[PDB]
């Protein structure tokens, strides 16, 4: 709570670039997070084989 | 079989630990599961979570 | 309220008794057993043959 | 914070989970990154104590790597499966 404050923007363009990469990299876990649910019982009978 | 009634067999060290062994381990693991089990189901309030 | 917490959960009550049950159990496997509260003063015994 | 999601958000079961794993996955990456490249020199370790230190960072890595990726899509799965379950139990 002390330290922490609301960041005035000004991000460095390499955190910043990392910033989108690790957002494309969410988007992507939450599409296979998706299908992985969709398709419900494959993914367990893998974890089975597993 | 090779000596009978006249040796007696001895353990010593590991193998003696091994032979005298209470199996306490395994008992143990399993108090800690069942424990882990509660708390967790405790926590979700749910016990199939 | 202590009480009142626990009626809303059921299940926290429940994990109470059984955390408290399987307690018990290890302390009865763990506790010996004996006739009557020990009184016997201790003794040594000191024996010469001649 | 799937259940929390479920219960007082009013979230469905898949979108619970969905945001749930979207919400957590940055902190475990956070952490797994840390850790694995702090035990990274451990692979890599002479001298004195050397067996030890591969032996224990080897097996570290490889289960932390397996944790991050593997383990951070399937517990949705299992949070899915088991509220479905659930809801049959209700009905």
């Amino acid at each position: 709570a002390l330290f922490l404050t609301r960041n005035e923007s000004k991000p460095f363009y390499f955190i910043q670039k990392f910033n989108d990469f690790f957002d494309w990299s969410t988007s992507v876990f939450s599409s296979g997070v998706a299908y992985i649910l969709k398709r419900t019982i494959r993914f367990v009978l893998v974890f089975c084989i597993m | 079989q090779s000596l009978g009634d006249e040796y007696s067999i001895a353990w010593s060290g590991s193998a003696y630990q091994e032979v005298s062994s209470k199996g306490a381990g395994a008992y143990a693991f399993v108090l800690g599961m069942i424990f882990v089990f509660l708390i967790l189901a405790a926590q979700y309030e749910r016990w199939l979570m | 309220m202590f009480s009142k917490f626990f009626i809303e959960r059921p299940i926290f009550a429940s994990v109470v008794a059984i955390i408290i049950s399987i307690a018990g159990i290890i302390g009865l496997a763990n506790l010996p057993v004996e006739q009557y509260p020990s009184l016997t003063p201790p003794t040594v015994q000191v024996s010469a043959t001649y | 914070f799937a259940m929390e999601e479920r219960l007082k958000k009013g979230k469905s079961i898949f979108e619970a989970a969905i945001n749930a794993a979207k919400l957590r996955f940055r902190p475990i990456i956070m952490t797994s990154l840390a850790f694995t490249f702090g035990v990274l020199p451990m692979i890599f370790a002479t001298g004195a104590g050397s067996a030890s230190r591969h032996s224990l960072g080897t097996g570290l890595i490889g289960g932390m790597i397996a944790a991050s990726t593997l383990a951070i899509f399937f517990v949705p799965l299992f949070f899915y499966l088991l509220e479905n379950f659930n809801e049959w139990l209700d009905k």
